[PDB]
RNA sequence: GGUCUUGUAGCUCAGUCGGUAGAGCAACGGUCUGAAGAACCGUGUGUCGGCAGUUCGAUUCUGCCCGAGACCACCA
RNA sequence: UCUGAGAGUUUGAUCCUGGCUCAGGAUUAACGCUGGCGGCAUGCCUAAUACAUGCAAGUCGAUCGAAAGUAGUAAUACUUUAGAGGCGAACGGGUGAGUAACACGUAUCCAAUCUACCUUAUAAUGGGGGAUAACUAGUUGAAAGACUAGCUAAUACCGCAUAAGAACUUUGGUUCGAAUCAAAGUUGAAAGGACCUGCAAGGGUUCGUUAUUUGAUGAGGGUGCGCCAUAUCAGCUAGUUGGUGGGGUAACGGCCUACCAAGGCAAUGACGUGUAGCUAUGCUGAGAAGUAGAAUAGCCACAAUGGGACUGAGACACGGCCCAUACUCCUACGGGAGGCAGCAGUAGGGAAUUUUUCACAAUGAGCGAAAGCUUGAUGGAGCAAUGCCGCGUGAACGAUGAAGGUCUUUAAGAUUGUAAAGUUCUUUUAUUUGGGAAGAAUGACUUUAGCAGGUAAUGGCUAGAGUUUGACUGUACCAUUUUGAAUAAGUGACGACUAACUAUGUGCCAGCAGUCGCGGUAAUACAUAGGUCGCAAGCGUUAUCCGGAUUUAUUGGGCGUAAAGCAAGCGCAGGCGGAUUGAAAAGUCUGGUGUUAAAGGCAGCUGCUUAACAGUUGUAUGCAUUGGAAAC
């Protein structure tokens, strides 16, 4: 599937909040564990490398929404260069166009960013794209086809949204550039290299 | 088949007859030379040999070879 | 014409009409890309002059590719 | 090219309805010969009246065969309707697809049970204003025998619901007309003028997309399978997409050639004896007698409940009664699929006559639609006829 | 379709074979019978499995359930 | 498309002169094996694929079909 | 630089030894459920089985005669070719039964060879004759055809003189089987066309042609090298190992013949069986290596089977011929026709492999000064989830948790679940509006402008003008182009091996299962339902490959008791070999030179919205030679 469908279910299972801090605190019944009825107490007897690798693969895959064929091919593209594959892979994961526009703060959710990018309303260097996973280069300028600036959802997203040092942006113009690579401390720390590069026994 | 094939065949009957007639006269002259050895018959034989070698009817190499073999028997005689 | 569908490309190579195209060739001379314009064409004219001097020329339109280049105006003197 | 054929004149399909030994084969030969001597492009045919063994060795019709012939007024096709039983499915196959059926009865071979059943089935399935032609009058010339048959054919045609008093009667001799006796051509001209009058046509409309009743399947060397039939509605051009329907899962197909009588069409028509080449299909999945439609909207069905016009036993109904377990052969516009008369609880034995409303269950999912006229038969005798009132599943 | 004669196992509830039917054969390894390793593939144009096969409808040739 | 053929217990199989339904097996119970097999006794079952006739009288003889099995479609 | 995982399976229990299974990819995949689009790849692997019809080989009237027809009163000009003649007809395409060897690829030598046209350079293009076509007529038969007589052209044919150069041999001369030279005999080349100028006499240009020389080009041959198994395969073998002369091929060559000898190969594997088109490469792989030798491109074979021969410069010739054979077919009885492994396409075999689609628009080829012609090559189009890749099937907001369903099992509640409902916003795609490509950034073409030869003028080299060639296309694409959340998720598994539990049903029956094995009356392994997790217009399931599998261990095992030291001794060949001095380098290492087709992969870049993919640049490898070092 291209998308997760429901999100809070996965985040309940992922144990991580894709949002800033909160996805649910009192929804009739709050839980910090797996959803469903079977989740009475099943998290303390499944400690295994296989389970950890699968869980973290789902965490980072659900964190951005990349299908397994695409997820594999993107890792191979990361293997293309040597660099430092750990930080290089993390920088590629955040370099997706939807993640780019999320970090400059014009979207409240990555699903909204994907939906907006797919409709062709986001113009990239005078040539728009329909693939919401574009890999960028430092110094890329964006603009959103200024008609779509009048959108109430975009307005409620972009008034005081995500402020980042590695990307320069202006909400008085809704435009910006990619200054530099983000630092690891500025990215979610619940994602590690070792388990998924191990589950990468393929390559 | 093709109309061009029939065009080729009706034409090539005559040239096949011409080639066999030329081969017959070459062989007759060769036999005459081997009946009596002299430069008189050999001059003729080399003449039509060159004329046939003028076209692709006989390769020039085989003619040079047989003509060398004939000039050899002239030389030892 | 090689590459992708709706994407023509023509490597410039000394060839004779006794061998089919994209089969076996003699020696590479360059490549011509008719897919994208603005004069994409690179030539060597190092042994191509010798090939012209000894016959067995490549295709005829290549003649024109050296008319703009100017090899023709300098070939006749080599020719005579 | 495959000898392209085109025509703009209206096409009325005319057949020789009546039992064998009536001179019907000789009449089919004679009409072709006289129009050969009357109209251009009317090539003669006597060995081409039939195309199968025992079809010509007997001289009297057994199985189907198609002939084509045009006059200086109108074009006509003809299918060779059978005689004796065990082949009646072919005659109704024709009887469903003709709009003109000349009653070729013989004065010396006066209306036989096969002929009377042919007329009754024409009434049941619907043959509008079918004309009569007394035949084989070269034998047994009598003062009143030639006229008692002429009055009784009118009586029998008025005894089913048709118009036996609104049809001109022309006599003739099959052998004398075919051989070329000059005085018998006036009578075949009279017959042609008779099928010119009060014989309608399948209405000309291109707005209807598609529907065809299959009659035969013939595989052609190299081309594939050219399946032939008669169009009920719609017009057809090469390159269009269609869907096969009937007794099999509906599958899409593409037309690649349309023909009259192995001569390629330009524009098909409803009622035309058409033949269409289909790609990627073999006789195993395309069935002789299937139906076909435009892709998108058609539904096969098994069970349906309709008002049936129970024909009276004196009018030709069943010889006896029937229970729920009665299993007669339903005739749907292209095929005899045999179903069961599942009587609703009206009486223990519904009798012929006194038209009822019954539900029926069929083993095969066949295309059904409300109002579509269908026939009910059993072993050479019609036991019912009507149109669909409600389609269930 | 060749002269080889082989024993095989029918999976699922019941059967739809009538002693004269052609169907497809698959491999596999079951250990309840020596030698017997091949099985019959249901739902291939002849014998078909239609017994509320809602889950695992890929094998047995069972159509997707209707809404 | 026609040429014939088949329809018997739940399964595989014969069918009294239209006048009667007959075997084995799964199969219900009992004896017996530590247990399960194997062996032995008794049970059971069919309104004989369905409709209408001929019919005191039909699985049976016909007319109807259906599910199925075999014979071919030349020519040129 | 590159570059690496294991887990379970023996027993009462433990370990070792070995075996087994699972987990990665990958297709020429097939197949079940189903399915939205797009780029791209790819689409008979079976019967080298046979196959309706059509296309796939024509061009040239500036090679030639004649003829028709059109216009013209006519003269004449114009279209066309039945023919004759020229070129391609060998390539272009498909296929891999046959074919284990020079077939493959590489390195050479052809002092043993050929090569029309294309390149260099140069002498000639003079003269005559002869016939056949076509046509006219007859014979012959249904036909294919065949035969006979009279009348025609040439750049078709044949003689006739001439011979820079060339042909042979001979004498003299030179060089390490050959090369250069001087001389003595002998031979042989044809054709004109178009145009221009010139009264003529002639001259000029181009094309065409003979001859000669330079090349290149391709063809032919030999050569070592490495590339299947098979000793439950041991002798094989005589134009066969040779020598002598001749015939013979382009050419060496028992290639073949007349003659004379008896060798040669083989245990380091002949011969024999079975199997195979080969290579690059495709895949696995980290790596030594393995597998396949889809497509694809290079090499070879082949054209219903088997032979024979002509022509072409080159053939025993995918759409040449003749014949035999087999098949099919016409047939009036007398005769004949054909070969889809050329494009399709059909029958059938399978589990399965695409339409009698378009255009020669590009390109390329073939023909022809020239208009122009052919191309089922090729460039497109359609079908197929067969494969890879990209994208939609909405998004944001939205709690005691709506209904319902399930569990807890009633009587709180939880679960599905912000998921629902409801509120807005947006339209890749879906529906409409208008415009719209490049590919035609090659080319003729007649007029301009300049330019080499010589001039008397044509003709040729280059720039400018346009006619211009578009099937694809109103296509890619472009745009505050209308409407519309609408037009669009299935699917394997949940005992463990390896993430994924409850309820009901069955009761070693029914079933599942790759492994251990679960089930014989509460089954976390069966049946169903719910929940759940996995992948997704795809999900699975079978074949073949490799990793694992160190599971024949080159790297990277051993052989005391788990598997094996022959029962032992003598010993040929071969392998491994003491120390020191010298030689060269046969190896070894290394420098230079050439090849190592393109292409594949790798590293970098460019382009299509990014992709996928394609192209661009570099990147290895083995030998051949030359030049160094001399440790082993």
């Amino acid at each position: 599937m291209k998308y997760t469908g429901s999100i809070f279910k996965r985040s309940r299972r992922l144990g991580f909040s894709l949002l800033e801090n909160n996805k649910e605190f009192s929804k009739g019944k709050k839980r910090k564990t797996i959803p469903g009825q079977h989740g009475n107490r099943f998290r303390s007897s499944t400690m295994s490398g296989y389970a950890q690798q699968l869980q973290e693969k789902q965490r980072m895959q659900y964190m951005y929404g990349i299908t397994d064929k695409q997820f594999r091919r993107l890792f191979r593209l990361v293997l293309k260069q040597r660099g430092n594959l750990a930080v290089n892979l993390f920088r590629v994961l955040e370099s997706r166009l939807d993640n780019i526009v999320y970090r400059m703060g014009f979207a409240p959710t990555r699903r909204s960013a994907r939906q907006l990018v797919n409709h062709g309303h986001v113009l990239l260097n005078d040539r728009t794209v329909d693939t919401p996973s574009i890999i960028l280069n430092p110094g890329d300028k964006v603009r959103l086809k200024a008609k779509t600036i009048k959108i109430p959802i975009v307005k409620a997203a972009s008034e005081s949204g995500v402020v980042s040092p590695f990307v320069e942006t202006n909400n008085k113009t809704f435009e910006g550039t990619y200054v530099r690579f983000p630092e690891r401390s500025e990215l979610p720390a619940g994602i590690n290299e070792s388990y998924v590069v191990e589950w990468y026994k393929r390559l | 088949n093709i109309k061009s094939n029939e065009k080729r065949l009706r034409q090539n009957i005559k040239r096949n007859l011409n080639n066999k007639g030329q081969k017959t006269k070459l062989k007759t002259n060769v036999k005459n030379f081997h009946k009596e050895i002299n430069l008189d018959n050999l001059g003729n034989v080399y003449s039509q040999a060159d004329r046939l070698a003028r076209k692709g009817i006989i390769s020039t190499n085989r003619a040079r070879r047989l003509k060398s073999r004939n000039v050899a028997v002239l030389n030892k005689t | 014409r090689m590459g992708r569908v709706h994407y023509p490309t023509y490597r410039i190579v000394a060839v004779d009409s006794r061998v089919k195209r994209d089969g076996k060739y003699i020696a590479l001379i360059g490549h011509l890309n008719p897919a994208l314009k603005e004069n994409k064409c690179k030539i060597d004219e190092a042994v191509a002059l010798e090939w012209l001097n000894k016959g067995a020329k490549p295709t005829d339109t290549v003649r024109s590719l050296f008319s703009q280049t100017g090899l023709w105006k300098k070939f006749v003197e080599s020719k005579k | 090219a495959r000898e392209k054929f085109d025509r703009s004149k209206p096409h009325v399909n005319v057949g020789t309805i009546g039992h064998i030994d009536h001179g019907k084969t000789t009449l089919t030969a004679a009409i072709c010969t006289v129009l050969a001597k009357e109209g251009k492009s009317a090539a003669t045919r006597y060995d081409q009246i039939d195309k199968a063994p025992e079809e010509k060795a007997r001289g009297i019709t057994i199985n189907s065969a198609h002939v084509e012939y045009s006059s200086d007024k109108r074009h006509y096709a003809h299918v060779d309707c059978p005689g004796h039983a065990d082949y009646i499915k072919n005659m109704i196959t024709g009887a469903a697809q003709m709009d003109g059926a000349i009653l070729v009865v013989s004065a010396t071979d006066s209306v036989m049970p096969q002929t009377r059943e042919h007329i009754l089935l024409a009434r049941q399935v619907g043959v509008p204003r079918m004309v009569v032609f007394l035949n084989k009058c070269d034998i047994a010339t009598d003062e009143e025998v030639q006229e008692l048959v002429a009055e009784e054919v009118r009586d029998l045609l008025t005894s089913y619901g048709f118009d036996g008093k609104n049809t001109p009667i022309i006599y003739g001799s099959a052998l004398k007309a075919l051989e070329g006796d000059p005085k018998w051509e006036a009578k075949i001209h009279d017959l042609m003028n008779a099928v010119d009058e009060w014989i309608p046509t399948p209405e000309r409309e291109v707005d209807k997309p598609f529907l065809l009743a299959i009659e035969d399947t013939m595989t052609i060397t190299g081309r594939g399978t050219v399946v032939t039939g008669r169009v009920e509605r719609g017009e057809l051009k090469v390159g269009q997409e269609i869907e096969i329907v009937g007794l099999r899962p509906i599958r899409k197909a593409v037309v690649t050639g349309i023909e009259m009588f192995k001569k390629e069409l330009d524009s098909a028509m409803a009622g035309d004896n058409a033949g269409v080449l289909l790609r990627g299909v073999d006789r195993k999945e395309v069935e002789r007698g299937q139906v076909l439609a435009k892709p998108g909207s058609i539904k096969p069905h098994k069970k349906f409940k309709a008002e049936i016009y129970a024909l009276k036993k004196e009018e030709g109904g069943r010889h006896t009664g029937f229970l729920n377990g009665y299993r007669p052969q339903f005739y749907f516009r292209t095929t005899d699929v045999t179903g069961s008369i599942s009587l609703p609880e009206n009486t223990e034995m519904v009798l012929p006559g006194d038209n009822t409303s019954i539900t029926v269950e069929l083993i095969a999912p066949i295309a059904c639609e409300k109002g579509s006229k269908f026939s009910i038969r059993e072993g050479g005798r019609t036991v019912g006829a009507g149109s669909v009132t409600e389609v269930l599943e | 379709t060749n002269g080889f004669e082989v024993l095989t196992y029918i999976p699922g509830e019941g059967h739809n074979l009538q002693e004269h039917s052609v169907t497809l054969l698959r491999g596999g390894r079951v250990k309840d019978l020596p030698g017997v390793r091949y099985h019959i593939v249901r739902g291939t144009l002849d014998t078909v499995g239609v017994e509320k096969r809602r889950q695992q409808r890929s094998a047995y040739g069972a159509k997707k359930p209707k809404a």
